[PDB]
C-alpha cells in the first residue's frame, strides 16, 4: 500500500520509474534531490534497508547515463505494527568524474557497514560517512578492485610434461559485448526468454 | 578424340560467338558419347582443353544430364520409360520381365555386351505407353508382351530394331486402343 | 566444461589400422589435475560418450 | 461457336495439322505448294515492326508452354536495339509428362515453325535464333536440320531476306534430357553450355539473356501459331474462346482412354467434349484427371468437374491450373497413392539440388515418406507429418519447380485424403494389379 | 535517401543496397548461409527470408540477399510467419548432415551449428520435447579425403552453399571446383589433383560448415581453445 | 520387420568381399564411418557384429571408386546401398525373406559383386 504514494509522486516530479515485469520496481532519483527524498521514505513507513549494490556500467552494451550507479533496496517490514511488505528499489546515477553520494547512516543503521563496503569495492566516496576505511581488501592493493577494468588475474594451471593452460583462454563462454567466434551473433543469443 | 575430325569441330565452333565457347560442350560431349559408346576421362580432358576451360568445369557440366554414360554400355542401351503415363499402363511389369530375362542390374552389362538396362523418366510418347528408346534411334513405340519378347529375340539374332517385326501398330499422333 | 581448468586433453589422429578409440580421433595425452579439482559431475555429464565417469576413491594423498 | 464465344465452332477447320499424319510433309517444296513462306514474303517488306507486335497483341494469345505474360506483351519489353543483337530461343523442350504436342510440329510441319520464327524475329529485331529441341528426339532433330538445309540453300534463310536488312538464321542445338532445362532461364545456361540451374528473376529474359543479350523465349506452339495469325487476322482469330484467351489449342490426352492423342480443338471446349466426343469415351471409370501438364493439382472425376470449360481462366478458378492441355486420366485399378508416389518420385529425379527446400525437402524427405506409406510400414503420424511439411515448401524456393512438386500432393490431401488415411491406419501396401497389355 | 523500416526502428540506408544489410544495420538479425562479404548473392540456401510490405504485406516472402531496397519499404524479421519459415529451413538443412560434431574439427565455430541454436527448433511453450522428424536413413558418402597437401575435404558434411565454387569462379580466376551429380546426390569434387591455385587456401575459412578444412592444422587443439593473436604478415611486401 | 538380423549378417558378408578384392587387385580399403549409435552408445546392449557403417575401395590416391553404406540400427526403411561416384549409380540391395540379399529381384552374390567392382574400377579409377 505504502508504495503507491511514491509512485504517484515520482510520476508527478519527473523521476522515471523503470520496471521489469519481474515483480521489481526501480525509481530513479538524481543525486541532488536524494537526501530529502530518502528522508521522506523513512517517514513514509519504509523501516528497513536491505541492500546497497554498487553497479559498474563500463562495458554494458546499450548506452547508460553515467558510469556508476548504486542501488538501495528499501522495505517495509511486514508482520510488524506498520508492516506492509511495500518493497522497492531506488537507483541513483553517479558520474565517473566525481564520485560523490549522500550517506544514509542517519536514516538506517544498516548503512554503516554496507556503504563502507561499496567504497572499498567500487570507487565511490560517500559524503559525510562517520567512517570510511577499506575493509575486505587489504591496504596493500591499490584501486577498488571490483571495477571492470581491472584484471581478474589468472595463474596457469600446471601439468606434468611442462604443459600449462592459461585460464583465460580456455574460457569459451562469450560476453555479450564480444563479437563471438563466427562472424556475428543474432537470434536467441542476444537473449531468449522462453514463452510462458 | 577429334584430332582427325576438325571439320566437325569447325562446324560447331561456327554455330556460336567466339566468346560463347563453353556452349560447344553439349554437342561435343554427345559426339564422344555416340562413337565409343561411353566417355572415359581422357576424352573429357580433351573437350576441356579445346573449349578453353579447365577439366573440372567440363566434368561438372557433363555429369549434369542423364543421357550420358561414364561406364561401359551394351550395344542396345535400353532407355525404359517409367514415369506416370507409362507406369499407369504397366511399365512396371515390362521392367520386371526385361531385367529378369537379361539377368543384369543397372550399371552392369549383359554378358554378350549387347544389352544394358537403365531407367529414364518420361519420353513424351505417352499415347503409345509404355515405350523405350534405344540409343538415339527412335522410340520402340508400345511394348506389348509379344513386342518385347519379339524385340529381344530378334535383337539377339543381330537384326535392327525396325527390321524385327512387331505386331499391331502404334499411331502417328492419335492411336486407338488395340 | 570443468571449472578449474583441470583437464588437459591433447587430441591426436587415430591410426587407421589399429584403433584404441572407436571413432577416429583419440587422446594422446589426458592429464587431470587433482589438486585443482573441485569435484563436479559436470565433466561426466558433458562427455557425450559417457567416457569419463567419476569413481569410487578418496584414499589418495 | 457464336460470335467471340467458346465451344466447338461449326465452321471450324483444322489449320496447323492440315497435313500431319500424311507424308511429303517435310519437303520444302510440298510446303511451298501450300503457301509456304508466303505470309513472310508479304510481311517483311510491307508491314512495319509495330504491326507485327500489334496484331499479335490483339490476337490475345497468352503464353504457350503453361501460362505466360500475353504473347503480345512479353514482346513489348525489348529495347529495340542498342547495339545488342536479339536472340529468339524456341523452347522445344517438352518434358512435363503427358505433353507431346510440340513433337509433331517439328516432325511433320517444320517449315511452319521456321516461318514463325522469321516473323517473330523481325518483330523483336533479332538476327540469330536457337531452337533447343529435346535431348531424346533424334528424328525431330534430323528432320529439322534437313529443313534448315533446304531453306538455307534457296535463300529462305540467309542474307537479305526479301529486301530487308535482316539476316536471320536458326540452329538446332541438341539437348540431353533434363527437365529443369525446360524453364526459360535454365535454357539460357544450357545453350551457354553451363550446368543447368536457373538464375535470378528480377531481370527477365527481355533485358538480359543468352550471353547477356536480350532473349525472348516462346513455346513452339505459340511460335507456330504466329503464322495463321498474321495471315488470316486477329479478326479471324477472335471468334473463339472467352475474352483474352483465344485460338485453338492442341489439347492432348493420355493414359487409359480408348483414343489417346492430339485433338486440334477450338478453345473453351469442355472436358466432356474432349473425353467423350473426341477421345471416344473412357476405358475404366475414371478416378481423377490431371488437367494439363503434370504440374497441376488433380481434380476428381465428377460431373461438375467434367462440365468445367477448359480454359486458362475457368480452370484458374477451379483451384488448379492448366499446363499444356496434356490430360492424364487416372483409373481406379490404382489408388491415388501410387499415382502421386510415382509423380513425386519423378520430381525427386528432376530436382537439381540447388534450393534447400527442394533438395532436402522434396527429393530427400518426401520421397522417403511416400515410400514408407506405400510399403505399409506406416503410421497415422506420417499423414500428420506429410501434411505439415507442405506450407514450408510451397512458399519459398528459388525456382518454380518445387511449387509444382507440392501442388499435386497438396491437392490430394484437400479432396482425396481418405485414401491416404486408409492405407496408413490399416497398415497395408498399395494393391498393384496387372496393367501390362 | 531511402526510408526502410525494420520492425520498430527506422533506418536510412543508401539506395542500391540490398535488404539484408538494412536488416543488420537496424540491429535486427536474420540467418545466412549462401551470401558472404565480397562474394555475390545468389539466393540458394533459402534461409534469409523476411516478409516485405511496400504498405501491404506480400504473399511471397523475399530472400533478403537477392532483393534490393525500395523507398518506404517495411521489412519484418520478427513475425510469426517468418519465424516459422526460419525454423523450417534450419530443420531442412540439418536433415542430412552426418552427426559428427564432437570429432568435427570445426568445433565451436561451425556456422551451421551457430545458426541452429539461434533460430532452430520446430513448432510447439513445450510440455513434451520436440527434436527430429527425420527417421529415414541419412545421406552417406565419402569423407576425410585429402584434395591436396593443404586441404582435406569431408564431403558429406556439406550443406551446398555456393561460397567456394562461387569464390573460385570470380576471385583467383582459376576454375578448379564445381558440383558433380544432380538432385540429392550432388557433391563438390575436382578433376585437378594438387588443387592448383595460389589462392587455394582461402576456402578453409570461407566454407560455412566444416567441409573444407586446413589439413596442416587438423587435430591439434579444439577450435575454441586457441588463443587468437591479431598481427600482420611479414613474408611479402604487402 | 525382423529383417534387421538378416541384413546385418549380410552386411558382414559384403565387407568380406571387399577385403579380398582390396588385397587382390592392388587397391586399398578405407573405413569411412562408424555408427553414431556405437560411439554415442553409453550403456546400451549391442547387436551389430561390426562397427563400420560406410566403407570403400579407393584408387589409392584417396578418391573412392565404390561406396557401400548400410542403414543404421534405428532408422526405418532400412536398406544397404552401393554407389559408383561420378557415374550416378545408386543401387539398393534389400533383403527378402525367401530368397536372400537381392538387388530388387536379382540375387547379389560374390560373382555379381566382383564384376560390378571391376567395371567400376576400370572406368573410374586411374589405378
Ligand atoms: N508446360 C510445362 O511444361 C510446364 C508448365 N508449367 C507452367 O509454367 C509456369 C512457370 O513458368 P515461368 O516461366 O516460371 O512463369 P512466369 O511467371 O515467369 O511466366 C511465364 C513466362 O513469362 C515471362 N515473364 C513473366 N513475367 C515477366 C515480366 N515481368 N517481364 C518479362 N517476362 C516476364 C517469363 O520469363 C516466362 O517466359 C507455372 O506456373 C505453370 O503454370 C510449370 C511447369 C512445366
Ligand atoms: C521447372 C520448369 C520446367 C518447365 N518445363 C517446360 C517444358 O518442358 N516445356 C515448356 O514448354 N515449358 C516449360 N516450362 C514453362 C516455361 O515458362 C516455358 O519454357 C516458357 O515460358 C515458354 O515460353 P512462353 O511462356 O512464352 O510460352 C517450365 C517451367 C518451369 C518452372
Ligand atoms: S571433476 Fe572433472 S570437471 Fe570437475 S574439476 Fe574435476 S577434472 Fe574438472
Ligand atoms: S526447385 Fe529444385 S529442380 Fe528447381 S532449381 Fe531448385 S533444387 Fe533445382
Ligand atoms: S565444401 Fe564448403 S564451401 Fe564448398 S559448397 Fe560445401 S559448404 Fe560450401
Ligand atoms: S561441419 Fe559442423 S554440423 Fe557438420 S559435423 Fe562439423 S561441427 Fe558438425
Ligand atoms: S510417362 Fe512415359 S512417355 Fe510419358
Ligand atoms: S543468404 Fe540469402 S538465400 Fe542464402
Amino acid at each position: 500500500m505504502r508504495l503507491e504514494r511514491v509512485l504517484e509522486e515520482a510520476r508527478a516530479k519527473g523521476y522515471p520509474i523503470e520496471d521489469n515485469g519481474l515483480g521489481n520496481l526501480w525509481v530513479v532519483l538524481p543525486r541532488e534531490r536524494f537526501k530529502e527524498e530518502m528522508a521522506h521514505y523513512k517517514a513514509m513507513g519504509f523501516n528497513f534497508l536491505a541492500d546497497i549494490v554498487g553497479l559498474d556500467y563500463l562495458t554494458y552494451p546499450d548506452p547508460r547515463p553515467e558510469r556508476f550507479a548504486v542501488v538501495y533496496e528499501l522495505v517495509s517490514l511486514p508482520g510488524w505494527k506498520d508492516g506492509d511488505g511495500s518493497r522497492f528499489f531506488v537507483r541513483v546515477y553517479v558520474p565517473e568524474e566525481d564520485p560523490r553520494l549522500p550517506t544514509v547512516t542517519d536514516l538506517w543503521g544498516s548503512a554503516n557497514f554496507l556503504e563502507r563496503e561499496v567504497y572499498d569495492l567500487f570507487g565511490i566516496v560517500f559524503e559525510g560517512h562517520p567512517d570510511l576505511r577499506k575493509i575486505l581488501t587489504p591496504e596493500d592493493l591499490e584501486g577498488h578492485p571490483l571495477r571492470k577494468d581491472y584484471p581478474l588475474g589468472e595463474t596457469p594451471t600446471l601439468f606434468r610434461e611442462g604443459r600449462y593452460i592459461i585460464p583465460a583462454e580456455f574460457r569459451a563462454a562469450l560476453t555479450g559485448k564480444d563479437p563471438g567466434l563466427t562472424f556475428y551473433k543474432g537470434g536467441s543469443r542476444k537473449g531468449y526468454r522462453s514463452l510462458w | 578424340f577429334f584430332d582427325d575430325k576438325q571439320d566437325f569441330l569447325e562446324e560447331t565452333f561456327a554455330k556460336y560467338p567466339p566468346e560463347g565457347r563453353r556452349a560447344a560442350i553439349m554437342p561435343l560431349l554427345r559426339r564422344v558419347q555416340q562413337e565409343e559408346g561411353w566417355i572415359r576421362p581422357e576424352r573429357i580432358e580433351e573437350i576441356a582443353r579445346l573449349v578453353g576451360t579447365t577439366p573440372t568445369e567440363v566434368m561438372g557440366v557433363a555429369s549434369f544430364y542423364s543421357y550420358y554414360q561414364f561406364v561401359p554400355t551394351g550395344k542396345y542401351h535400353l532407355q525404359v520409360c517409367a514415369t506416370l503415363s507409362c507406369k499407369l499402363a504397366g511399365a512396371e511389369e515390362l521392367w520386371d520381365y526385361l531385367t529378369e530375362t537379361l539377368g543384369i542390374g543397372p550399371g552392369e552389362v549383359t554378358p554378350d555386351g549387347l544389352f544394358s538396362v537403365q531407367k529414364v523418366e518420361c519420353l513424351g510418347s505417352c499415347h503409345t505407353a509404355p515405350v523405350i528408346q534405344v540409343n538415339d534411334e527412335p522410340y520402340v513405340e508400345c511394348v506389348t508382351r509379344a513386342r518385347l519378347e519379339a524385340l529381344l529375340a530378334g535383337l539377339r539374332a543381330g537384326k535392327r530394331l525396325e527390321e524385327i517385326e512387331l505386331p499391331g501398330k502404334c499411331g502417328h499422333h492419335v492411336h486407338e486402343v488395340e | 566444461a570443468c571449472p578449474a581448468y583441470a583437464i588437459y586433453v591433447e587430441p591426436a589422429e587415430n591410426d587407421p589400422e589399429n584403433p584404441v578409440s572407436a571413432g577416429e580421433r583419440y587422446a594422446k595425452v589426458y592429464e587431470i589435475n587433482m589438486l585443482r579439482c573441485i569435484f563436479c559431475g559436470l565433466c561426466e555429464e558433458a562427455c557425450p560418450t559417457g567416457a569419463i565417469v567419476l569413481g569410487y576413491d578418496f584414499e589418495m594423498a | 461457336t457464336g460470335p467471340i464465344l467458346s465451344g466447338l465452332d461449326p465452321r471450324f477447320e483444322r489449320t496447323l495439322y492440315a497435313h500431319v499424319g500424311k507424308e511429303g510433309s517435310w519437303t520444302l517444296d510440298y510446303y511451298l505448294r501450300h503457301g509456304g513462306y508466303e505470309t513472310a514474303k508479304r510481311v517483311l517488306k510491307e508491314k512495319t515492326p509495330d504491326e507485327v507486335i500489334e496484331e499479335v497483341k490483339r490476337s490475345g494469345l497468352r503464353g504457350r508452354g503453361g501460362a505466360g505474360f500475353p504473347t503480345g506483351l512479353k514482346w513489348s519489353f525489348m529495347p529495340k536495339d542498342d547495339g545488342k543483337q536479339h536472340y529468339l530461343i524456341c523452347n522445344a523442350d517438352e518434358s512435363e509428362p503427358g505433353s507431346f504436342k510440340d513433337r509433331y510440329i517439328l516432325e511433320d510441319v517444320p517449315h511452319l515453325l521456321i516461318e514463325g520464327m522469321i516473323l517473330a524475329g523481325y518483330a523483336i529485331r533479332a538476327t540469330v535464333g536457337y531452337i533447343y529441341v529435346r535431348g531424346e528426339y533424334r528424328r525431330a532433330a534430323d528432320r529439322l536440320e534437313q529443313a534448315i538445309k533446304e531453306a538455307r540453300a534457296r535463300g529462305y534463310l540467309g542474307k537479305n531476306l526479301f529486301g530487308t536488312d535482316f539476316s536471320f538464321d536458326l540452329h538446332v542445338h541438341r539437348g540431353a534430357g533434363a527437365y529443369i532445362c525446360g524453364e526459360e532461364t535454365a535454357l539460357m545456361n544450357s545453350l551457354e553450355g553451363l550446368r543447368a540451374n536457373p538464375r535470378l528473376k528480377p531481370p527477365f529474359p527481355a533485358q538480359s539473356g543468352l550471353w547477356g543479350k536480350p532473349t525472348t523465349i516462346n513455346n513452339v506452339e505459340t511460335l507456330a501459331s504466329v503464322v495463321p495469325i498474321m495471315e488470316r487476322g486477329a479478326d479471324w482469330f477472335a471468334q473463339m474462346g472467352t475474352e483474352q484467351s483465344k485460338g485453338m489449342k492442341l489439347y492432348q490426352i493420355s493414359g487409359p482412354v480408348k483414343r489417346p492423342g492430339v485433338y486440334e480443338l477450338p478453345m473453351g471446349t469442355t472436358f466432356r467434349e474432349l473425353i467423350y466426343e473426341w477421345a471416344g469415351g473412357p476405358l475404366e471409370p475414371i478416378q481423377a484427371i490431371i488437367p494439363g501438364g503434370s504440374s497441376t493439382p488433380p481434380l476428381p472425376f465428377t460431373e461438375e468437374v467434367l462440365d468445367t470449360p477448359m480454359s486458362y481462366e475457368h480452370l484458374q478458378a477451379k483451384g488448379s491450373m492448366l499446363g499444356t492441355g496434356g490430360v492424364i486420366l487416372i483409373p481406379e485399378r490404382v489408388s491415388m497413392v501410387d499415382a502421386m508416389w510415382n509423380l513425386t518420385r519423378f520430381y525427386a529425379h528432376e530436382s537439381c539440388g540447388k534450393c534447400t527446400p527442394c533438395r532436402e525437402g522434396v527429393a530427400g524427405f518426401m520421397v522417403n515418406l511416400f515410400a514408407k506409406i506405400g510399403t505399409g510400414q506406416g503410421e497415422e503420424k506420417d499423414v500428420e507429418n506429410l501434411e505439415a511439411l507442405l506450407p514450408l515448401i510451397e512458399g519459398r524456393s528459388f525456382c518454380p519447380l518445387a511449387d509444382a512438386a507440392v501442388w499435386p500432393v497438396k491437392g490430394s490431401l484437400r479432396h482425396f485424403k481418405d485414401q491416404y488415411l486408409a492405407l496408413a491406419r490399416e497398415k497395408r501396401p498399395v494393391p498393384r494389379p496387372s496393367l501390362w497389355r | 535517401m531511402v526510408r526502410v523500416k525494420v520492425n520498430d526502428r527506422i533506418v536510412e540506408v543508401p539506395p542500391g543496397t540490398s535488404v539484408m544489410d538494412a536488416v543488420f544495420h537496424a540491429g535486427y538479425d536474420v540467418p545466412l548461409f549462401c551470401s558472404e562479404k565480397h562474394l555475390s548473392p545468389i539466393g540458394a540456401c533459402r534461409m534469409c527470408l523476411v516478409r516485405i510490405g511496400l504498405i501491404q504485406w506480400q504473399p511471397k516472402l523475399a530472400a533478403s540477399c537477392v532483393t534490393a531496397v525500395a523507398d518506404g519499404m517495411v521489412v519484418d524479421t520478427l513475425s510469426d510467419v517468418v519465424r516459422e519459415a526460419q525454423a523450417g529451413m534450419v530443420e531442412f538443412t540439418l536433415l542430412n548432415h552426418p552427426l559428427d560434431c564432437p570429432t568435427c574439427d570445426k568445433g565451436g565455430a561451425c556456422e551451421l551449428q551457430d545458426r541452429t541454436v539461434e533460430y532452430g527448433l520446430y513448432e510447439k511453450p513445450l510440455e513434451l520435447p520436440v527434436y527430429t522428424r527425420f527417421e529415414f536413413t541419412r545421406r552417406h558418402v565419402d569423407k576425410h579425403h585429402p584434395l591436396s597437401p593443404f586441404v582435406i575435404l569431408d564431403r558429406e558434411r556439406c550443406i551446398h552453399c555456393k561460397r567456394c565454387v562461387r569464390y573460385f569462379e570470380e576471385v583467383p580466376g582459376d576454375e578448379v571446383l564445381d558440383f558433380i551429380e544432380r538432385g540429392v546426390h550432388t557433391f563438390i569434387g575436382t578433376m585437378d589433383f594438387g588443387l592448383p591455385s595460389g589462392f587455394s587456401g582461402n576456402i578453409t575459412d570461407i566454407c560455412p560448415v566444416g567441409a573444407l578444412l586446413d589439413l596442416t592444422a587438423r587435430f591439434r587443439a579444439r577450435n575454441w581453445e586457441m588463443e587468437e593473436t591479431p598481427t600482420t604478415c611479414a613474408l611479402c611486401p604487402v | 520387420a525382423s529383417s534387421e538380423r538378416e541384413l546385418y549378417e549380410a552386411w558382414v558378408e559384403l565387407l568380406s568381399w571387399m577385403r579380398e578384392y582390396a588385397q587382390a587387385k592392388g587397391v586399398r580399403f578405407e573405413k569411412e564411418a562408424d555408427f553414431p549409435d556405437f560411439i554415442y552408445r553409453m550403456e546400451r546392449p549391442y547387436d551389430l557384429p561390426t562397427t563400420i557403417m560406410t566403407a570403400s575401395l579407393s584408387d589409392g590416391l584417396g578418391e573412392p571408386f565404390l561406396l557401400a553404406d548400410v542403414s543404421p540400427r534405428h532408422a526405418k526403411l532400412k536398406r544397404i546401398g552401393l554407389r559408383l561416384p561420378r557415374a550416378h549409380i545408386h543401387l539398393h540391395a534389400h533383403y527378402e525373406p525367401g530368397k536372400g540379399l537381392v538387388t530388387g529381384k536379382i540375387p547379389l552374390t560374390k560373382e555379381r559383386f566382383f564384376a560390378l567392382a571391376d567395371r567400376a574400377r576400370e572406368a573410374l579409377a586411374f589405378a
